[PDB]
């Protein structure tokens, strides 16, 4: 998961 | 504020490669000649624009069976839809030239990109 | 020795998003509590442990209509959707607890992960 | 477009  | 999940639409794609290889919810079948190819008609629309202008047509939507060009070869037709369900193109030499007609004919940009470089490189 | 199209996957989901949206070639309504939800029946199965089940049964692969428990709030639903077809999680503290049970409920093992993380991070 |  991240910070898109 | 969103978070995203990096692999998630390769996971989706697999998955729906998964469905097509069991026949599962398969809603039409291109005929290219003496060969047929069973497929998703939302996955064909979200990877060629002839399939996108075909399948939003409020007669051709409903048709169970599509027939493309003579002139397209099932082999070159084979690889593009591969390549639709996997993101990966089978270009080789002996078989660039259908690959890139097919390409066209089908309306998905980035593979006609690509084969033009590759023949371009050999010239 | 195939070559690859980075974007590939991302280009096919934002286009199954953009069906999606437009209400075109949705199979099928989920119903949760008082709201509804129109999707394809092949990317739920694609992002679901608990839709690759129902629609893979012989039977219910042929409903058009879903009624999920009445415990799954449909807020948490909604957010599970909207990732389904973009990759994308709107995961806020007002709403992690009803976006890890029904991401629990609709077997989506990822999302389930970091709800687990971000929970564990604030005790 | 990349070698996979
Ligand atoms: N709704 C919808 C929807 C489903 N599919 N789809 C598009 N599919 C498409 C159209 C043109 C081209 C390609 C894909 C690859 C290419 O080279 N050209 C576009 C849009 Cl703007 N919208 C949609
Ligand atoms: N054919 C087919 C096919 C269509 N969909 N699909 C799967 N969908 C799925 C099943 C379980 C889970 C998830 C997705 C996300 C998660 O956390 N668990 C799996 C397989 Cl093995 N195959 C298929
Ligand atoms: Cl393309
Ligand atoms: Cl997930």
């Amino acid at each position: 998961w991240v910070i898109p | 504020s969103c978070i995203q999940f990096t692999r998630h639409a390769s996971d989706v794609l697999l998955n729906l490669n998964r469905l097509r290889s069991r026949d599962i919810l398969t809603d039409v079948v291109i005929v290219v000649s003496r060969e047929q190819f069973r497929a998703h008609k939302t996955v064909l629309m979200a990877c060629s624009g002839l399939f996108y202008s075909i399948f939003t047509d409020q007669l051709k939507c409903n048709l169970s069976v599509i027939n493309l060009d003579p002139e397209i070869n099932p082999e070159g037709f084979c690889i593009l839809l591969d390549f639709m369900y996997t993101s990966r193109l089978n270009l080789r030499e002996g078989n660039i030239m259908a690959v890139m007609a097919t390409a066209m004919y089908l309306q998905m940009e980035h593979v006609v990109d690509t084969c033009r470089k590759f023949i371009k490189a050999s010239e």
